[PDB]
């Protein structure tokens, strides 16, 4: 509360001379409590995953060579040659049957 | 060679965008935006001639040709009716033999495509929506156009995937979460193609101290997550099903539209075209009854 | 129990063996140039002194 | 004359080669590396077709090169 | 003008190649005679000399190898075959774990079942190499400490193992590549929640730290003494001369404790082992005791506070609330 | 107290700074005029760290952290609370590490030992200058150092990494990360092999210097000499950090892409 | 060395000096023709 | 002449034949690399539909 | 003068060459990065087209 007539803080009935300030700590941090406390705020646990029930077989011209994970963006992202490109996928197949042969 | 450095988080974390001056300064200067063109508010009160108009039906009439002269510019080029139309009749949806104008109803279906990302989307475009400029560039092909490739493509994170968390709630481990570390992978991938989609690293959207804390973030991966939703909504409701409208040249090798990425609005950059504003002075594109304050005629 | 677990109890095993070592080595550290020369007489710090050690020499 | 009983004329021709020769390496690969001056491609241009840095510049509106601190 | 500071030598003094202790060769023999290199004996000695081959070697050799023809030859399939593109994508080339599904049960071939087999032929030239290093120690009558180095390496080596093996899953094994072994690195901090905050990991980095601290110092200080005869350790050792009295003395007034000349090889063994023992253990406790050291961290409290960055509202907590990562589309939809 | 034989090499000379006055040992300490200038600079360094820990929320060990200035207060000496204290804690630390390394250049020069070790701790010097001085200058800023706390410089190391998408593809970490592994390979088979020949099979006696030679010459075919083990290990705990202020110097001041991104060269090679 | 080629030195460095710095002034007004910088 | 005293016409002449060699692929491969001579490709245009650096 | 007889010829020569070069390449490079003598791009506009820094 401020004194009305002086324009003093007041602090527990007692005039306080000078500009009061609320003390704080070094640009206003405060100390971490439990782990699960880190969630307040933070939005709410995610979803189970979604998880197909049965898979289909991709043709081989739709299936990567390279099985590394991040090779999408670590290379193929600044890689633009053109028989590198075409080596990225397996070659579509046939019979000899279906060929006629 | 001076860096310029963007603090994005409390000091001594290291949360900092860092930018070379001089190519920052050259892709800056390149950028030329159209100059608005001159409003039209003064129109009589008569009835829309139009014979063929599905999507501008409430826009006054002198507003529509600003709006038509906007979308040449835009798209394929100052005045240049042959894009979209045949001059002979404007509201033909056909050519003189037959065949049907795609480029037409392409910009069409795009029309509610833009009107809906400037309405149900302001999450993400606040008060700077998006114009036909903003993807297209003067050009009728924009960028960052992808198609089917494999199942493990992480662009699919913008069609038909959903969900992309991998850290555990707990401190110890149970079934709530069996991420693999190949999934982690995924999600790295991934996050580099956005970072590099906005020009940005990780500590744009992220205090890599915790990657999964939100109040540790920024608040622009709150925004982030929302371009992500609208992607979803964009490909999955007009670009995709816009496939039997191309012709074969237009489709991919599996014979599918094409689809946006962040990269087709944002271009390397935080914000498309650094944030210019252009849609605040062209009410057709608005999806919203006023954009900032100024209302919508109506 | 709740607040312990594991790696706590693991931790604590590793710095209990650490201390162990350090001392080890501290011990063999003063095999050569003590007890120290001071005016209060000979000195020995902790861990004490070891015990004489002796090689093995070929014979001629 | 009598500089070269002070310094071996066999070593200030090798810093004085060597210096030269860096010299000219940055120097046509900083005109290389230039807008105005990069001959192998822009060549061909006449001097006023030639590129030339931007004079004093006016300001812009909502648009900033670099995102917000 | 400087003085010399030991770092090459100038003259070099030959003499017929040393043979080599008697020992026994039952089972193994030593292959060359010794050749001098000029080059190679400027910084150091110069005979590239016998080499010993017995059972365990020769075992360890042509099992290594075979795990290597494994791993080069998926990696020349993985470009279809391309030399050029195999020279030229070689960093990046890797052959990858077993699909996620499969846990533990064997995979199919192309989709793991070599990188288990080449991952089995490693580990055994792996053991018959520390067999190996075992039985050279004990045939010159010496201590066995670098075969309980090796096993400290080895242990950490075994982790990569042993931790996908308690977590249930195949999958989670490091890649046989230069790059994907990194992006696994990375991605293994990433999934169990900033291994910084691994106590372990602390620890390991400690003495790692620590092990370049104490090979800076003790090769400074011995090359600051070899005008003394410092470098024959064995003789200042078993009859300690100025050398080892000087380099102890240094080392006293500089941080006022010392070692001897014998018992800092100590100090930088059990630096050196700790590094990959405490790097192992803290392997062993992510996946199966702790899932995020972040958390673990918080916990014990060791994070620091930062000033909020964001706050949410409590519509927004249920929006940005995400799923976990499921499978991959095996359908392309038309819409 | 003193060793054994240690009361005969106590002399006078050797110091740099000084003369008779700066020419004790307090304890088993030698002090010279940068004995007391290293702890005059510990003194203030530490004090005012304790301080940082006073004003900060916590006085848990892990917990504290005196972080560096903002950038908008960019090669200027920020307020105190502002991050001028964390400025004034790096000027104590640099001089109080170039006291320590004169220190030992002045105890070197009394024992009529090399050089060495100082210059060997000069390595460390000038990968931490490089840190909070070199980099913060190029870039323009101090707020680009790191801050003094046990597990906030670690968020610090994090956040920097992952400021280039992936770190690990920085070709000079790469170097000085091998660096490091080698370091610590080559330091256990020194320590091994030197216990092993002086603490043999039991009832064997010690082994002599052709002993180590032969095993490694045995073992791997070629065996560096005695001198040449420590100086490959000079070279290689030196050159980890030379490569790791390399490292880190790069990143920001000439480089400011993702890492990956920087490997275009070798896929753009014309063969 | 025996003070004579001193002056001689001095003789010489000193034109060499003030040439360099006659041509530095030559260098500066030609370029404050071209832009000013104050 | 007389600088064949002052330089050993070997060292001279080695080092001479690596510098015109470097010199000389460095050339070549900068303008392979560019666009209006990346010969290889488009060699086999006129001058007149060469590439032209933007201005 | 006497300070030549204070001072090596040699080493002054030598470090007054070195410390020039180096003072030289400074000052031009810092020419070079600025905006308004960056003659290489702008030196062929005029005293009045040259940039200026603003009032800021
Ligand atoms: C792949 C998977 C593995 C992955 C990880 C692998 C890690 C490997 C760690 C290995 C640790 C030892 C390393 C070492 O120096 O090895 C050299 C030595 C071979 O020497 P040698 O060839 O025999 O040469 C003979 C001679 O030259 C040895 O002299 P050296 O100087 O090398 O060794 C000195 C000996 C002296 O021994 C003694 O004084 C006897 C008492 C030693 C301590 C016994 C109790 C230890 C604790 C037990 C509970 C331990 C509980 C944890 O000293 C040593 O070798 C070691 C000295 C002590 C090291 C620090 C100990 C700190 C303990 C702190 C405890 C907490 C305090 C609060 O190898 C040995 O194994 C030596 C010991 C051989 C006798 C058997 C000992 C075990 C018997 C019981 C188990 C029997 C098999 C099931
Ligand atoms: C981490 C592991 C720990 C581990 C801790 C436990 C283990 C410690 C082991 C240390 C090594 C072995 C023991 C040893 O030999 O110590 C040396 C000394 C015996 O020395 P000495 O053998 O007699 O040789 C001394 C000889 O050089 C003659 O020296 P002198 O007596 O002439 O004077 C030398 C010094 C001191 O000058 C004096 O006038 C001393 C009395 C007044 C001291 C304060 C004066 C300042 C004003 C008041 C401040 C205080 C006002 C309240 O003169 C010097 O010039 C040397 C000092 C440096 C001067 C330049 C720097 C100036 C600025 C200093 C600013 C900071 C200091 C105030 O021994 C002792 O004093 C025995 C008791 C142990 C002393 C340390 C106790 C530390 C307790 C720490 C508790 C908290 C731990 C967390
Ligand atoms: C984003 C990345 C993550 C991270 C993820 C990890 C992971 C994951 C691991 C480490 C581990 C370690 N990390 Mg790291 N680490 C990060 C940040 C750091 C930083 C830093 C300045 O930021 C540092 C200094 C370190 C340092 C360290 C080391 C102390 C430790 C490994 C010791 C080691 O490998 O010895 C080298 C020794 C070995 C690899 C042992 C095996 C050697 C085998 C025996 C050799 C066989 C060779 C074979 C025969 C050769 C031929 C093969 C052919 C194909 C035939 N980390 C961040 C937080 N770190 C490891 C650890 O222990 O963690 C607790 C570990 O597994
Ligand atoms: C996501 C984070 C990134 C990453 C980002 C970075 C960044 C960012 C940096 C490194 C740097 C380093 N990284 Mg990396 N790094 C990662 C993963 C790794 C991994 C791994 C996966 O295993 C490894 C092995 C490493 C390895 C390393 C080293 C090459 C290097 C640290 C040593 C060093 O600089 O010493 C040099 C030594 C010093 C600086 C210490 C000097 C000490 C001074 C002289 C003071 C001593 C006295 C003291 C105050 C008081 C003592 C008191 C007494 C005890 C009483 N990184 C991941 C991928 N890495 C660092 C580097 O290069 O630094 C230059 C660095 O800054
Ligand atoms: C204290 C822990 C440190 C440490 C310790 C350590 N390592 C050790 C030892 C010790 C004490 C040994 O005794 C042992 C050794 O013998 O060292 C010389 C070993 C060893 N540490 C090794 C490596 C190593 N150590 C590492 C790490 C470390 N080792 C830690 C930092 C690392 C890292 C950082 O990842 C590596 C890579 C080996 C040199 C060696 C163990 C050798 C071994 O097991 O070999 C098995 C044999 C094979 C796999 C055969 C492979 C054959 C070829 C590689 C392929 C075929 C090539 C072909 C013929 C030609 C080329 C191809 C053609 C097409 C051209
Ligand atoms: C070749 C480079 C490698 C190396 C070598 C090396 N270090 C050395 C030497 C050598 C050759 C010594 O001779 C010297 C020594 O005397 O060792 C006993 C030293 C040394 N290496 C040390 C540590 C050290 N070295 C490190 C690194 C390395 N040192 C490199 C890997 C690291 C790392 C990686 O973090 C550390 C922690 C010291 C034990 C010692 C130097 C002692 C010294 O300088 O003491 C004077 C200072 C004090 C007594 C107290 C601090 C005074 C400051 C004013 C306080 C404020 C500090 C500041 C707030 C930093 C806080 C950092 C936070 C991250 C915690
Ligand atoms: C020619 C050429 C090609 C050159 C190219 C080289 C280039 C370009 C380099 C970059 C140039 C630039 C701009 C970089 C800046 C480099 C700088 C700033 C140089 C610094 C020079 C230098 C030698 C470093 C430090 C100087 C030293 C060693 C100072 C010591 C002075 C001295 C002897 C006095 C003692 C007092 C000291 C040291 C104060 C500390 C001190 C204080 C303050 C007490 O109160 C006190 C009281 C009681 C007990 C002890 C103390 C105590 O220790
Ligand atoms: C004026 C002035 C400034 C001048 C001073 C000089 C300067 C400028 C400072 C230094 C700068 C210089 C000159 C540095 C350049 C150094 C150079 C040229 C490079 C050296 C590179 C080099 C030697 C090799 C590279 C090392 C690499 C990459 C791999 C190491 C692999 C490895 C593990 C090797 C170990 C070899 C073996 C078999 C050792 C086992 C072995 C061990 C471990 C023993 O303990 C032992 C003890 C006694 C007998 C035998 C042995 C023994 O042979
Ligand atoms: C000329 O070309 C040819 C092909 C002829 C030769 C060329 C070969 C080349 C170029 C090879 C290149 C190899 C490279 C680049 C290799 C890179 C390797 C790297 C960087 C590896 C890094 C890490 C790998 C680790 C840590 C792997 C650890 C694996 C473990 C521990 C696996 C254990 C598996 C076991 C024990 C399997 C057991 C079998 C079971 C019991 C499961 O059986 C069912
Ligand atoms: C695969 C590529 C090749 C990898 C191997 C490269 C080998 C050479 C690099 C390692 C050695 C570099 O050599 C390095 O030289 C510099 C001079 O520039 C020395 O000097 C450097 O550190 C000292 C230490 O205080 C500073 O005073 C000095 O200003 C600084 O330049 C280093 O002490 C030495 O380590
Ligand atoms: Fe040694």
């Amino acid at each position: 509360p401020v004194d009305p007539v002086t324009g003093q803080t007041i602090i527990n009935g007692e005039p306080v001379v000078g500009r009061v300030f609320i003390m704080q700590k070094t640009d206003g941090t405060v100390k971490l409590g439990k782990w699960q406390a880190q969630y307040d705020g933070e939005p709410t646990a995610p979803e189970a995953a979604n998880v197909g029930s049965s898979y289909t077989v991709p043709a081989p011209e739709h299936t990567r060579r390279m099985r590394g994970i991040m090779i999408q963006s670590t290379l193929w992202s600044i890689d633009g040659k053109r028989s590198a490109r075409e080596r990225r996928h397996y070659r579509p197949q046939t019979t000899g049957a279906a060929l006629g042969q | 060679t001076a860096t310029d450095s963007v603090q994005v988080g409390y000091r001594g974390t290291g949360m900092e965008q860092n930018y070379d001056h001089g190519d920052l300064k050259k892709q800056f200067a390149q950028v030329k935006i159209p100059t608005p063109l001159p409003p039209a508010g003064e129109s009589p009160p008569g009835p829309l001639p139009w014979q063929n108009v599905q999507v501008l039906n409430d826009i006054s009439v002198g507003e529509f040709n600003r709006t038509m002269v906007a979308m040449s510019t835009w798209v394929a080029g100052t005045g240049n009716c042959a894009y979209c139309h045949n001059i002979a009749n404007l509201a033909a949806d056909t050519l003189p033999n037959g065949k049907p104008l795609y480029t037409k109803l392409v910009a069409r279906r795009m029309l509610q495509m833009t009107r809906q990302i400037n309405g149900q989307y302001s999450q993400h475009v606040k008060n700077t929506g998006v114009t036909c400029y903003t993807c297209h560039m003067g050009k009728p092909l924009p960028n960052g156009l992808w198609f089917y490739s494999s199942q493990t493509d992480y662009l699919r994170h913008y069609l038909d995937r959903d969900g992309a968390r991998v850290v555990t709630r707990d401190v110890a481990p149970s079934n709530a979460n069996r991420s693999s570390v190949k999934q982690t992978e995924w999600t790295y991938a991934l996050m580099i193609s956005q970072s590099r989609s906005l020009g940005v690293n990780c500590t744009y959207c992220h205090n890599t101290r915790q990657f999964a804390s939100w109040k540790e973030a920024p608040p622009a991966r709150v925004t982030a997550y929302h371009g992500i939703l609208m992607l979803r909504d964009v490909n999955q409701n007009y670009l995709s099903p816009l496939q039997p409208v191309y012709p074969s040249v237009r489709l991919g090798t599996q014979g599918d539209a094409p689809k946006a990425q962040c990269v087709t609005c944002h271009n390397g950059n935080y914000k498309p075209l650094y944030g210019a504003q252009m849609v605040k002075d062209y009410p057709a594109l608005w999806g919203r009854a006023d954009w900032n304050g100024v209302p919508f005629q109506g | 129990m709740q607040y312990i677990d594991g790696a706590q109890i693991a931790l604590y095993a590793f710095w209990l063996f650490f201390f162990g070592l350090i001392i080890y080595i501290r011990r063999e550290d003063k095999r050569e140039g003590y007890p120290l020369e001071s005016p209060q007489g000979p000195r020995e710090g902790w861990p004490a002194m070891p015990e004489k050690k002796t090689y093995i020499h070929r014979p001629t | 004359h009598r500089i070269w009983l002070m310094f071996d004329p066999r070593r200030v021709m090798v810093a004085m080669v060597g210096f030269l020769a860096v010299l000219a390496l940055v120097i046509h690969f900083i005109l290389l590396s230039s807008q105005r001056y990069s001959w192998i491609e822009n060549g061909t241009l006449s001097a006023a077709q030639a590129p030339v840095g931007a004079s004093a510049p006016a300001a812009a509106a909502e648009m900033s090169p670099l995102p917000p601190g | 003008m400087l003085e010399y500071q030991n770092l090459f030598t100038r003259v070099q003094v030959r003499t017929v190649p040393e043979a080599g202790i008697e020992i026994d060769e039952s089972t193994g023999t030593r292959y060359g005679t010794g050749t001098f290199s000029y080059l190679a004996g400027k910084f150091g000695d110069a005979q590239i000399g016998p080499i010993y081959l017995g059972w365990a070697g020769v075992l360890s050799l042509i099992f290594g190898f075979m795990a290597f023809e494994i791993i080069g030859l998926n990696m020349w399939a993985s470009v279809g075959w391309d030399p050029v593109e195999f020279i030229r994508q070689l960093p990046w080339l890797a052959l990858e774990p077993p699909p996620p599904q499969y846990g533990l049960r064997v995979p199919p071939l192309a989709q793991g079942g070599w990188y288990l087999m080449a991952g089995f032929f490693l580990t055994i030239s792996i053991l018959l190499w520390w067999v190996r290093v075992y039985r050279r120690a004990r045939a010159l009558n010496m201590g066995t400490h670098l075969p309980w180095a090796f096993a400290s390496a080895i242990f950490l080596y075994s982790t990569f193992f042993f931790q996908p093996l308690l977590v249930g899953s195949w999958s989670e094994m490091v890649p046989f590549g230069i790059f994907p072994h990194l992006d696994w690195t990375s991605a293994f901090s990433i999934r169990y929640g900033n291994l910084y905050y691994n106590p372990f990991h602390a620890l390991s980095i400690a003495f790692l730290y620590g092990s370049a601290v104490l090979f800076a110092m003790h090769g400074a200080t011995i090359l600051a003494v070899a005008r003394l005869g410092g470098e024959r350790e064995i003789e200042q050792i078993t009859d300690r001369g100025t050398a080892a009295e000087r380099s102890m003395l240094f080392w006293r007034w500089t941080m006022g404790f010392n070692a001897t000349m014998e018992s800092i090889h100590r100090w930088s063994w059990w630096f050196a082992v700790l590094t990959t023992f405490s790097g192992g253990i803290g392997i062993l406790l992510t996946g199966t005791v702790v899932d995020n050291w972040y958390l673990w961290g918080v916990k014990h409290g060791l994070v620091a506070p930062y000033p909020a960055q964001n706050t949410l509202t409590e519509e927004q907590q249920q929006l940005l609330r995400g799923r976990y990562q499921g499978t991959a589309p095996d359908s392309f939809p038309s819409y | 107290a003193m060793l054994s034989f240690e009361k005969k090499y106590r002399v006078r000379g050797g110091t740099l700074i000084g003369g008779d006055l700066f020419d004790f040992w307090f304890g088993p300490f030698y002090v010279g005029f940068f004995g007391v200038t290293t702890i005059f600079f510990v003194t203030l360094g530490t004090l005012l760290c304790v301080w940082g820990a006073a004003m900060g929320p916590t006085w848990n060990l892990w917990q504290i952290s005196i972080a560096p200035p903002d950038l908008k207060y960019g090669l200027g000496l920020a307020p105190l609370r502002e991050g001028g204290l964390w400025q004034i804690i790096t000027l104590c630390a640099l001089g109080a590490f170039g006291s320590w390394a004169l220190r030992q250049a002045e105890i070197s020069r009394k024992l009529g030992m090399g050089m060495h070790i100082p210059w060997a701790y000069g390595g460390a010097v000038l990968a931490y200058a490089t840190l909070v001085v070199i980099r913060p200058m190029l870039l323009g800023a101090w707020g680009h150092g790191f801050p003094y706390g046990i597990f906030s410089h670690l968020d610090w190391v994090s956040n920097v990494g992952y400021q280039y998408l992936h770190f690990h593809y920085n070709p000079a970490h790469m170097i000085a990360v091998t660096f490091f592994f080698t370091n610590c390979l080559a330091l256990a088979m020194h320590g091994s092999l030197i216990l092993s020949v002086t603490n043999p099979k039991k009832g064997t006696p010690v082994g002599t210097s052709e002993t180590e030679n032969v095993f490694f010459r045995d073992l791997l075919g070629y065996s560096i000499g005695a001198i040449g083990i420590h100086r490959l290990g000079l070279f290689l705990a030196v050159g980890a950090a030379v490569w790791s202020a390399i490292c880190i110097v790069i990143s920001g001041p000439f480089w400011t892409k993702g890492w990956p991104e920087w490997w275009n060269w070798w896929l753009n090679l014309p063969i | 060395m025996t003070e004579d080629e001193a002056r001689r030195f001095h003789g010489y460095f000193v034109t060499g000096t003030l040439g360099y710095i006659i041509v530095a002034a030559v260098a500066h007004f030609l370029a404050w023709q071209w832009r000013p910088w104050f």
